[PDB]
RNA sequence: CACAUUGCGCCCGCCGGUAUUCCGGCGGGCAUGCCUGUUCGAGCGUCAUUUCAACCAUCAAGCCCUGGGCUUGUGUUGGGGACCCGCGGCUGCUCGCGGGCCCUGAAAAGCAGUGGCGGGCUCGCUGGCGGGUGCCAGCCGUAAAACCC
């Protein structure tokens, strides 16, 4: 009726499923709003990109001067010789 | 000296339900494929009384919150008729957490294990001499009478009043 | 045996230790209900010797009755009225 | 209520009641997975397996940024352990089905590109580097979202993993886990373009190349012949570059 | 300015100096403190004296410890009354017991080498010891040749 | 000075005895329902 | 404030610590290991209040200033003696390579100009070792964990690591490395 | 809830109509007093909270005449007793060093004495040099060294 004695130490040495098993499809709901995807990485993000997104010196100093969340994009290309030589993103958890 | 007295009880701790029922399982499948007197902090009130009735207690620890305060009122006076040392301890819910129940009026001490009767012996003249000495003192006189600032002007005016012509 | 030594002290009412109980507990009671509940019972060797036990089901309620008379006598005690 | 009682044992002193009450709590510091079945709920939020793949994007932004972030308290070491574990196991349905399709280089990170049952997942893994985490930023919002892509990702990889016919999970290995093999600690049991781009081809890595973006896409792509140098990790090919079977090293040195 | 000394008595081991004189600084200013020891071994004899600086402050520290358990010891802190007080009580107050290895240094002067003049008399007192060893051993009922 | 010594002792006396430790209208608080 | 026990305490662990150096000073600094050098880590913990000169002072060699803070030592005759004198404040044991790898990759710091960065760019490593030739963050993966003629100035650069403090979680060989894993 | 008028609230769900919001209907619920329990709390009601724990070698190393033995691993509370000794000094009495016997709760009421080395502090002379010091939680034994840096 009742399981005998176990010591401690052996408890502790002793101690998955497809969800849609019935899956059928649903008309969507008119209320449900997604949330919009990001946009693709474009040619500026890259670390060696097309030699034509690359801004100046005079727009690169400007542009670390003026105060964020006020440009259009939260980073300026940049070229790099290896990927070695490539920063970690300093906003990435942000 | 409750620091000092609860170094010595928590050693002597009685048993929690649940790891009574793994003794009594441990025992029980060792019989289907001896034992030492267990010692133990004495609890309760008419369990206590007649420990210090019979001279069993060696030390006794009253708490100083009783809701009815007659239940202990003689306690202190029995003790000492009795020949044991006693401490009054501050919270009943300190006892009562030192058993595994909520509140205890009384603790007792009757007997220790070999390895420690000479702390025992020791928390014995700590007691009956660090704190039993100095109520020896004042233990037969009356309370009370803390009056302050307040109830010193209010006696003044009392007695101001009855300076002319008590009614 | 607590409760023997309780049943002696409430013999002597008038002694220095149960009047000034009783006193405090008097101005305690007034300054609540008419009818209210006890949690426990304030003379336990009493409510023991009457049947009370410390079980669930079991409960203490305090109650006033004002004393005096209705030059007319009420036949049954003022504990019956409570 | 519980956490009350817990606390309450443990002021009293009783610390083995509390320690058998924290054993109901299931508390995700000692157990690893989240505290709260979240089955239910992912049923209702997906109720079609393609909707689960719609989704798929933001999970695995989220569990691959935190593969490679420290612990804090609100998603403690353990919880950190099985989020590196379930990228590795989607990784290795994408090089046995060979999904991944595409991928990027920017400034960010690396993006990848995998079509899975006809449905594109586009996902950022950050420079393998230390990551900053200046300012305020709140770790119990983020361990809300980690907690409900964990149990996402893991249901997700049961239903891929059951579709191709391995079995789940995977096994694993501590030792050659602990000896740095990261992808190659996991084995995968079979029953109860990418296939031609290098399969004749053996690769050699260096210690300056990126060892798991690297690796990763080169398997997704045909190669089964990879070694690397020693410090990289354990469970490769040939560790010596003078092996004269190697054909092609990846170096980028000055 | 009453200075009021303090007889501690009953100390553990490990209570000597410079804790004795840390916590009862918390308690008022101390001017002198001396802890009995030995000379054959640098060892205390459990015992202490201190000089506060106010006599106000010693009654306070002493009706406060006056029977105090530590490591189990029962601690005996007095006031010394003032007439009782003994002149010669801090001769050695502040001032570290420079343990000394006597049987250490005076087994090793008898290693040193000596003069043949001091040799010749040690030889001197050694017979006439042991010439008194055999008069008295002589009543005895024994008697050694050599 | 004195006062300023005895205050310091009784301070001592009772961390020694004692230790270290130790809008306006009222409102019957919003408990779970 | 300070009880009358602290005070009584202090004194026998200062006392015990005295003879247990005086000992280890007198006896042969040999051990049960093979001459051939190793790497270990070593994690400062809380044991004692009060630290004696010259357990002091090689915590001050080894930068174990704070509790909960760990460094990379190789095992020499100089620093077996010097681990062994400073035993009941420290952690230490055999990291695997998982564990060098993850510990310099989620907490690194470099040592540039008396200031604590963290190791975000290769081109940091570039400008402050760089003649040494190491030249990347796996470069001083490889120097640590296979120690070479450069893993003095390897070690010296990297900030101890300031680990974080485990929920629950002598010398050990692979259980630092459960408390490697906890702590990280 | 309401002289109870086929009227009107509130909570959850459903149905029919141009309906996620509108209208009508429907279904299940919403009195007081008291008991037991659950959960959430309030109180200048009371208490606790500065961790008096463990942590030498439960065997290692070197040996010898090959299997037993040997050597090293320095680790002791204080006080007292017309008691019995050995050895150092003391002209001697005696005092130090170690023993043999007895007593005492981890007991206690000045009886402080051996020369130093380094360091700290202070005083003088021209950072340096020389003196002192009831200062060392630093060492040594009569010189000095070690530590330190």
């Amino acid at each position: 009726r009742i399981l005998p004695y176990k010591p401690p130490e052996e408890r502790e040495r002793e101690e998955f499923y497809d969800l849609w098993q019935n899956e059928e499809p649903q008309p969507p709901n008119p209320m449900h709003i997604p949330a919009p995807k990001l946009p693709p990485p474009g040619y500026d993000l890259s670390y060696n990109p097309p030699p034509e997104y690359l801004p100046t010196k005079e727009e690169r100093e400007e542009w670390e001067k003026m105060d964020p969340e006020d440009r259009e994009k939260d980073y300026l290309p940049t070229k790099y010789d290896s990927l070695r030589k490539v920063p970690a993103w300093g906003n990435f958890v942000k | 000296l409750a620091a000092q007295a609860f170094k010595l009880l928590n050693k002597y701790r009685p048993e929690t339900k649940q790891e009574k029922k793994e003794r009594l399982l441990r025992e029980a499948t060792a019989i289907k494929e001896v034992s030492k007197k267990p010692y133990t902090v004495k609890y309760g009130l008419n369990h206590v009384v007649g420990l210090i009735e019979n001279k069993k207690a060696s030390l006794v620890l009253i708490a100083n919150d009783v809701d009815p305060i007659e239940l202990v009122v003689f306690l202190p006076a029995l003790c000492r008729k009795m020949g044991i040392p006693y401490a009054i301890i501050k919270g009943k819910a300190r006892l009562g957490t030192l058993v595994h129940k909520k509140t205890a009026a009384v603790v007792a001490i009757t007997e220790v294990r070999s390895e420690d009767k000479n702390e025992l012996a020791k928390l014995i003249s700590a007691v009956k001499e660090g704190y039993l000495e100095k109520v020896e003192d004042t233990r037969k006189r009356w309370g009370g009478g803390i009056m302050g600032f307040k109830a010193q002007k209010r006696e003044e005016k009392r007695k101001k009043s009855l300076e002319t012509a008590i009614k | 045996g607590a409760l023997k030594y309780l049943e002696e002290l409430s013999k002597k009412k008038q002694s220095d230790v149960v009047r000034f109980l009783l006193r405090v507990r008097c101005w305690e009671y007034r300054q609540l209900n008419v009818i209210h509940r006890a949690s426990r019972p304030s003379r336990p060797d009493k409510a023991r010797r009457l049947g009370y036990k410390a079980k669930q089901g079991y409960v203490i309620y305090r109650v006033r009755v004002r004393r005096g008379g209705r030059q007319l006598k009420y036949q049954r005690s003022l504990r019956a009225t409570a | 209520a519980l956490e009350k009682k817990i606390s309450r044992a443990l002021g009293r002193g009783d610390v083995s009641n509390a320690a058998r009450l924290e054993r109901n709590a299931n508390l995700p510091e000692k157990t690893g997975k989240p505290r709260y079945t979240l089955n239910h709920i992912i049923r209702e939020r997906y109720p079609t397996f393609q909707d689960a793949l719609r989704d798929l994007d933001d999970c695995l932004s989220m569990l691959f940024l935190f593969a490679n972030l420290p612990s804090t308290t609100a998603v403690p070491a353990k919880m950190i352990a099985r989020c590196e574990r379930l990228c590795h196991e989607f990784q290795h349905y994408l090089i046995v089905t060979h999904s991944l399709r595409k991928s990027f280089l920017s400034i960010k990170g690396i993006y990848y590109q995998a079509n899975i049952q006809g449905e594109d997942i586009l996902w950022l893994v950050p420079y393998k580097f230390n990551q900053r985490i200046v300012g305020d930023v709140d770790f119990r919002i983020m361990g809300t979202f980690v907690e409900f892509y964990m149990t996402l990702l893991g249901f997700v990889n049961y239903r891929l993993y059951t579709s191709i016919g391995l079995k789940y999970p995977p096994k694993f290995d501590q030792v050659k886990d602990d000896q740095g093999a990261e992808l190659a600690a996991f084995s995968l049991e079979g029953l109860n373009d990418p296939s031609q781009l290098f399969a004749n081809f053996t690769f050699f890595l260096s210690r300056e190349t990126p060892r798991q973006p690297l690796e990763f896409i080169l398997r997704a792509f045909g190669c089964k012949r990879i070694g690397w140098d020693a410090v990289l990790g354990e469970g490769a090919f040939t560790t010596d570059e003078s092996d004269p079977r190697i054909t092609h090293q990846i170096i980028d040195r000055p | 300015s009453q200075p009021g000394v303090m007889y501690i008595a009953r100390l553990p081991h490990g209570f000597y100096e410079h804790e004795l004189r840390g916590y009862f600084s918390q308690f008022g200013e101390i001017t002198r403190l001396r802890v009995v020891r030995n000379k054959k071994t640098g060892a205390s004899r459990h015992r202490a004296f201190i000089e506060f600086a106010d006599a106000e402050v010693a009654d306070i520290a002493a009706r406060t410890m006056d029977k105090y358990l530590l490591f189990g010891h029962i601690l005996t802190c007095k006031i010394v009354p003032p007439a009782q007080v003994h002149p010669d009580l801090f001769k050695g107050a502040n001032r570290r017991f420079k343990v000394v290895p006597w049987n250490k240094m005076a087994g090793r002067q008898l290693e040193r080498p000596l003069s043949e003049s001091q040799w010749q008399v040690k030889v001197a007192k050694e017979e006439q010891r042991r010439a008194a060893r055999a008069e008295k051993l002589k009543e005895m009922g024994y008697e050694f040749e050599a | 000075s004195k006062a300023a010594k005895g205050a310091q002792a009784k301070k001592a006396a009772q961390a020694a005895l004692k230790g270290v430790h130790s809008s306006t209208t009222f409102h019957r608080p919003k408990t779970l329902v | 404030f300070k009880r009358a026990e602290k005070y009584v305490k202090e004194y026998r662990e200062q006392e015990r610590e005295k003879i247990r150096l005086a000992r280890i000073a007198k006896q042969q600094g040999s051990f049960h290991i093979p001459a051939e050098a190793k790497l270990v880590f070593v994690i400062r913990i809380k044991g004692i209040n009060k630290i004696p000169p010259k357990p002091r002072k090689i915590l001050q060699l080894l930068r174990l200033r704070q509790i909960n803070n760990g460094v990379f030592v190789k095992v020499t005759k100089a620093t077996a003696e010097m681990i062994k004198i400073v035993e009941p404040w420290v952690a230490y044991g055999y990291p695997n390579l998982k564990s060098v790898r993850e510990l310099i990759y989620k907490r690194g710091y470099g040592k540039v100009n008396g200031q604590r960065i963290p190791l975000t760019d290769n081109a940091i490593i570039e400008e402050n070792l760089g003649k040494y030739g190491i030249i990347c963050i796996e470069d001083l993966i490889h120097e640590i964990f296979t120690v070479g003629p450069n893993f003095k100035q390897a070690a010296n650069f990297l900030w101890p690591f300031k680990l974080s403090n485990p929920n629950g979680g002598g010398n050990r060989e692979e259980h630092i490395n459960a408390l490697i894993r906890a702590m990280n």
